[PDB]
RNA sequence: AAGG
RNA sequence: AAGGUAAGUAU
RNA sequence: ACGAUACAGAGAAGAUUAGCAUGGCCCCUGCGCAAGGAUGACA
RNA sequence: AGCUUUGCGCAGUGGCAGUAUCGUAGCCAAUGAGGUCUAUCCGAGGCGCGAUUAUUGCUAAUU
């Protein structure tokens, strides 16, 4: 009887909002407010109801003509080094293993009262710059760690700061030297004699992970985290290629010794080499899991290293197109990989882990395990000299490393 | 997405829960289309209920009495048996609340063994892992031993540690990570008197770097 | 931005997350509390004289007592002054 | 309501003893030291009402 | 969307396990609720993780917090609602900020140290 | 009502502090803001109370009542009910003039407590039902005390 | 509420107050000389006694708060060495803080228990308070223990109380206080008084 | 039912 | 002189 | 216009009474739901 | 394969207290309710209003 339909109103769902009872009241033709009828006598209404029923071609031309020329001379000094005895290269491949396995905790000092994310080494390897997180990046002294020239930095946390290739050896201090990324997108150019930006790089209005130099020095290639990375040309004064070819947000970005190639690499999980040259996608990455936080061009010119989230560091081999060797290295997220800057001498990596490690690049083998600090490893940097390493920390302190 | 509920929100549902269902019961009672509740009686309340029947009829009474509790609690384990999980039924809420989805990735973790002579500790890790579904593969060395172990992150975290502090020369985690896809099948435990072929056996998975990288630990720990 | 109802199993956005849990768990004992509320205040005859009848009952004290109000002095029951 | 700040509450279950010593001390300074102690007597054996 | 004051910002599955293990811990008598509990227990040094919303208006009153973590290296992390945020708490006013206190021999540790290594490699 | 709006100012200056150390709203926005809330919440205690109707006397009633029995009236009855101890001494000797036992309050009496003619040899025993015990809230507060 | 009509209200509550004021007094001066009276009017009048000294004796104590104490530093002075003198000249000891194995502790409790219950001798009916009271005597009769705990912790402790209610018996010649102290405060407070 |  | 009326229904 | 008569007359008191179940609180037991902890087992 | 922790239901048995249990399209509340003690410390509901045989139903009597 009437006791199973109240039985069967019980049952019923009926929207707790006022707009939507009356909307469905409204729906079914009954009146929506009958006289001293409140929300609730409405809702009891409705539940009794329903219980009823051109720039860009000049600057890849430019590219073009000065990666070529030192494509060919990489060329001819791997055939040179070919044609040098193999005891020679084996004996010198001993003698630099030896020293890696001799690297000690050189020096420690605390860049600031906050996490640093990046240090740099300068060209000329006697300057290093620290990014920290408290908007504010320093330059440090390399054979003696002391602060020599703060910067008034950024507002928000400070990504990566990268010198400039002909900083601190061909152009003037008082030029540009320095780009700093930020976390709410901005990219400020540096001095080393000005704590003041030079000049403030717009158009990221969303944070850029890493900003690193071409090696010619007048490129600049930024990573955005709306799926895109752009190239800043300093002569320009103008952003050239906003390239969109990533699903996820692009985190790090590393350019080629020859200047021919640049590669990126993003939260999508896979990489890709674009051509400088030409803008298209020579080579796409594919392997790694979870997003990829570091990529290297080695210097010979045909490898390539990426750390990322699977405690892995994939070498690709570009003269093959493919994966050469899956490196499980760390036992947490990968953030730091680079290589020897003068040739393939060995792979130095960074992680979570608050450790770094150092592999022979050709062999992929374990030589010396940085161990030390108290904080994850964001970030780290080998001196064009090779002898100095440097990885700052989450512990607030940047260490320095060389053979004892 | 789910909202969790206040203790004072579930105290108001399960309280107007009751008090619907009590309101329910009270109108079928007085509609007349349920009979009205008898008062309960036991021992202790047999001669407060029915004193002047217990006089007459003592025996009849406390039959009538006991049939009336057992009737109760008849009523209780047939409301707790009918509604028990089959035995078969329980394997499988057991076999599938360890059954990690691998489709987003799997987790990888290392293990380097000083010794693993011991047959009791190979069907240990072998039973662990067939249960846990940690396909993978051991390798045995003279020192080196390759403890491969893939699945799910409960499963590798509990098989860690099962050898860090289940089961004792010492037990060392090598690289513990994650990869797209798995590369090894169910425990096999294959015998490895060299290194060339168990590397080679390692590359026929396509994961020779977890014995470069066992091999070349152990080595230096060797030289130190 | 929808949330699962943990009480109907619906969804409902986010916005009225703290409404829809407060109505949805109302007690009609509250509805039924309400109407016999306004059945009684509704149904109460007045006890005391409105205001109009109090200020002629005051008036007529006033008129009927010269010794508090007025300007001339008469007896305490007397109108004439 | 008030709050108490001079004078005492007479009706606490102490109260008594509090009236007592303070009216000994209005004795000590009616009666005076000397007076007051040949009156009590010399501690050691105390003189009676 | 989000502030990105907030850049610890956790994904769906993430927000899932946190606001799980928050009413676990509340379960077992080992959260703190609103900002100033957790800023007691970050200097008291009795704080596993701390987590807060993203939806504080102005964020600037629990953005003290990462701070004082990164002083008592304590991991926190930012979620997306400041009202499932207080359900999980168990109180049905909107929380901001939810520490989960220290306690020896407890059932959650094993939890609280994942949710911690989940925590510390998400930041960057 | 001072020690509620210490708190609540107290309160929204941690806040505004919190806000300023960052740098924000440096117009004073949130400040702002901050007092308005503040003053409405004094206002609020300030308010007057709301009008509040009188109850009336419940009208006499002649009508039978039924009421339940079960375990709550048996203890009820237990308790309220008379005892020996209290139906002894409500009864006096005729003829038996006693004597005064209390000063302080005349006629007073036992009655047939321990007296001659009660008919009972031995004393009446303490009735544990008609014990002294405290409230549910102040024995919480007792706890609380502790 | 309109200025106008404020100060309407004011004059009425002034004038009201002025006759309320003299019909007390006048009612009390009846009282004292024996005219017959009744009971209401007496317990109006002790009603309006009871207002009137509150009154003065706020506005009391309000004036000591504002012109401070009323006896200088020299006066106390001079008092408390008459006292410091006439105790050391009866080498006096002073008396102790009650110890936690104290002898008599269990007697002094019994004696002022025993001494809170006669209100309730020849009592017949109990009110609420008066139960809650009584209670709290028979508890701690039963754990003596835990009652000296308890007082020995308010008696070290314990420096805030609450209200007193103060009511007045009508002694026709003149108002005599009696004041109602916490049942928890006032087992303390007897025990006390009693060591 | 009867009385002024 | 009072504070000392039973309230009724019938005839 | 009372009063006389015939009748009633306890002319001053919801005097109610038991049983059970709900409800509160606190365990214990069984079953279900969702999570988890610790440990044992050779070829 | 057992064992076991927490929370939520559903029942069973048992104990305790009826000066208390509820209701909140009323208000305030972890952006801090409320603070006699321990206050550079405590951390959760409070208040107002309403219902009542100090939770509410039937059953049996007298009626």
């Amino acid at each position: 009887a009437e006791f199973e339909r109240r039985k069967r109103a019980r049952q019923i769902n009926v929207s707790t909002d006022d707009s939507e009872v009356k909307a469905c009241l409204r729906a079914l033709g009954e009146p929506i407010t009958l006289f001293g009828e409140g929300p609730a006598e409405r809702r009891e209404r409705l539940r009794n109801i329903l219980s009823v029923v051109n720039s860009l071609k000049v600057a890849r031309l430019w590219i073009a003509n000065y990666s070529l020329p030192r494509a060919m001379k990489r060329l001819e000094e791997a055939r040179l080094h070919k044609e040098i005895p193999e005891t020679t290269r084996t004996s010198q491949m001993q003698e630099l293993h030896k020293s890696l396995r001799s690297l000690n905790n050189f020096c420690s000092q605390i860049g600031d009262d906050r996490p640093i994310s990046y240090c740099h080494f300068s060209p000329n390897s006697k300057m290093l710059a620290t990014a920290c997180w408290s908007g504010l990046c320093k330059l440090w002294s390399v054979p003696d760690c002391n602060l020599l020239h703060t910067l008034r930095g950024h507002n928000t946390n400070v990504g990566a700061i990268v010198f400039h290739p002909k900083s601190t050896v061909s152009l003037d201090p008082k030029d540009v030297n320095l780009a700093s990324c930020a976390a709410d997108g901005s990219v400020k150019l540096w001095s080393l004699d000005s704590d003041e930006p030079v000049a403030d790089i717009e158009g990221h209005t969303v944070r850029v992970a890493r900003v690193m130099w071409h090696p010619s020095g007048r490129f600049l290639g930024t990573t955005c985290y709306d799926r895109s990375w752009r190239l800043w040309d300093l002569e320009a004064q103008e952003e050239i290629l906003h390239q969109e070819g990533h699903s996820m947000g692009v985190y790090d970005i590393a350019f080629h010794q020859d200047g021919s190639l640049a590669g990126t690499g993003g939260l999508d999980a896979f990489g890709r080499v674009w051509d400088l040259r030409t803008g298209r996608c020579i080579m796409f990455l594919e392997g790694h899991l979870k997003e990829i936080y570091g990529i290297n061009f080695s210097p010979n010119g045909y490898h390539i290293a990426t750390g990322s989230g699977d405690n892995t560091c994939k070498v690709w081999d570009l003269r093959q197109r493919r994966c050469v060797y899956t490196i499980p290295a760390h036992q947490n997220l990968v953030t730091g990989v680079k290589f020897e800057p003068i040739h393939g001498n060995f792979l130095l990596t960074g992680a979570y882990d608050n450790t770094a490690k150092i592999w022979t690049h050709p062999g992929w083998s374990p030589l010396k395990t940085l161990a030390g600090h108290e904080g994850k490893v964001m970030g780290l940097d080998i001196s064009s000299d090779g002898q100095l390493i440097a990885t700052c920390s989450y512990d607030r302190t940047f260490k320095l490393w060389m053979a004892e | 997405l789910g909202v969790y509920l206040t203790k004072k929100e579930q105290k108001k549902l399960r309280r107007q829960t009751r008090r619907e269902a009590q309101k329910e019961l009270q109108e079928k009672v007085r509609l007349g289309l349920m009979p009205p509740p008898e008062p309960k009686v036991r021992i202790s309340n047999l001669m407060r209920v029915l004193g002047t029947e217990a006089v007459q009829d003592p025996t009849k009474v406390e039959a009538h009495v006991r049939a009336q509790m057992a009737k109760r609690q008849k009523a209780h384990e047939e409301a707790n048996a009918a509604r028990k999980l089959t035995a078969e039924q329980r394997k499988v809420k057991k076999i599938k609340k360890l059954k990690e989805d691998i489709s987003q990735g799997v987790h990888i973790s290392v293990y380097r063994v000083r010794n693993l002579s011991n047959p009791a500790k190979k069907f240990k890790i072998e039973a662990n892992a067939g249960q846990l579904y940690l396909t993978g593969v051991v390798v045995l060395h003279k020192d080196v031993n390759v403890v491969v172990v893939e699945g799910g992150p409960k499963a590798q975290k509990k098989f860690k540690r099962l050898m860090l502090h289940r089961i004792k020369n010492k037990c060392v985690l090598v690289w513990e990570g994650t990869a797209k896809d798995r590369s090894f099948g169910e425990m096999k435990f294959k015998q490895c008197p060299t290194e060339n072929m168990a590397r080679e056996h390692f590359k026929k998975h396509g994961a020779e770097h977890y014995w470069d990288l066992a091999l070349s630990e152990s080595v230096l720990e060797s030289t130190d | 931005e929808y949330l699962v109802s943990p009480i109907t199993g619906e969804k409902i956005p986010a916005s009225k997350m703290q409404e829809h849990m407060r109505i949805g768990l109302l007690d009609p004992r509250w509805l039924e509390q309400r109407d016999r509320s306004i059945r009684e205040k509704q149904s109460d005859d007045e006890v005391y004289a409105p205001g109009l009848d109090i200020e002629s009952s005051l008036k007529q004290l006033a008129e009927r007592r010269t010794d508090i109000f007025g300007v001339e002095e008469t007896a305490i029951g007397k109108k004439i002054g | 309501n008030h709050t108490n700040s001079y004078g005492i509450i007479r009706g606490l279950q102490f109260a008594s003893f509090i009236v007592q010593y303070y009216g000994l001390v209005m004795d000590l300074l009616v009666l005076g030291l000397h007076r007051a102690s040949e009156m009590a007597g010399p501690p050691q054996m105390p003189n009676d009402f | 969307d989000v502030n990105p004051k907030a850049y610890p910002l956790a994904d769906a599955h993430l927000t899932k396990k946190l606001l799980d293990l928050v009413q676990q811990s509340c379960n077992y008598k080992q959260l703190r609720k609103g900002a100033n509990e957790a800023t007691k227990t970050l200097n008291r040094g009795i704080s596993e993780f701390i987590v807060m919303a993203a939806d504080a208006e102005p964020l600037e009153i629990i953005l003290h917090l990462p701070l004082l973590c990164e002083d008592k290296n304590v991991p926190y992390v930012f979620v997306r609602s400041k009202q499932a945020l207080g359900r999980a708490c168990g109180v049905s006013r909107p929380v901001i900020a939810c520490s989960v206190t220290i306690k020896e021999g407890s059932q959650l540790k094993q939890q609280i140290q994942s949710i911690q290594q989940s925590i510390e490699r998400l930041l960057v | 009502l001072r020690r509620k709006a210490a708190r609540l100012v107290a309160a929204k200056c941690t806040l505004a502090a919190r806000v300023d150390s960052f740098h924000e709203s440096t117009e004073g926005k949130v400040g702002y803001e901050l007092k308005d809330e503040i003053e409405r919440k004094f206002d609020k205690w300030q308010e007057p109370p709301p009008v509040k109707q009188v109850k009336p006397l419940p009208a006499p009633l002649d009508g039978q009542r039924k009421k339940r029995g079960g375990r709550r009236y048996r203890k009820m009855k237990e308790r309220l009910g008379l005892t020996e101890i209290r139906k002894q001494a409500n009864r006096m000797s005729f003829g038996e003039i006693e004597e005064d036992a209390y000063q302080e309050d005349l006629g007073f009496s036992l009655g047939h407590l321990g007296k001659s003619g009660s008919g009972r040899v031995r004393q009446t025993q303490v009735n544990e039902a008609t014990k002294a015990r405290i409230s549910k809230t102040l024995q919480r507060t007792l706890q609380k005390q502790s | 509420l309109p200025t106008p009509i404020e100060n309407m209200i004011l004059r009425y509550v002034k004038a009201k107050a002025d006759w309320w004021t003299n019909t007390a007094h006048y009612n009390r001066e009846r009282i004292r000389r024996g005219a017959t009276v009744d009971k209401t009017v007496c317990k109006k009048n002790l009603g309006r006694l009871t207002r009137l000294y509150l009154k003065a004796e706020q506005e009391r104590q309000h004036n000591y708060l504002k012109d401070g104490p009323y006896i200088t530093a020299e006066e106390a002075v001079a008092v408390y060495t008459t006292t410091v003198h006439w105790l050391e000249s009866r080498r006096f000891s002073p008396i102790p803080f009650p110890p936690l194995s104290y002898k008599h502790d269990t007697k002094l409790l019994i004696l002022a228990l025993e001494r809170l219950k006669e209100a309730y001798s020849v009592k017949s009916r109990l009110n609420q308070s008066q139960r809650e009271e009584l209670g709290l005597i028979e508890q701690a009769y039963d754990n003596p223990h835990e009652a000296l705990s308890r007082i020995k912790r308010h008696l070290l402790t314990q420096r805030a109380f609450k209200e007193v209610g103060i009511e007045f018996m009508d002694l026709y010649s003149h108002l005599v206080p009696v004041y109602d102290v916490e049942p928890l405060e006032k087992i303390t407070d007897a025990y006390l008084d009693q060591y």
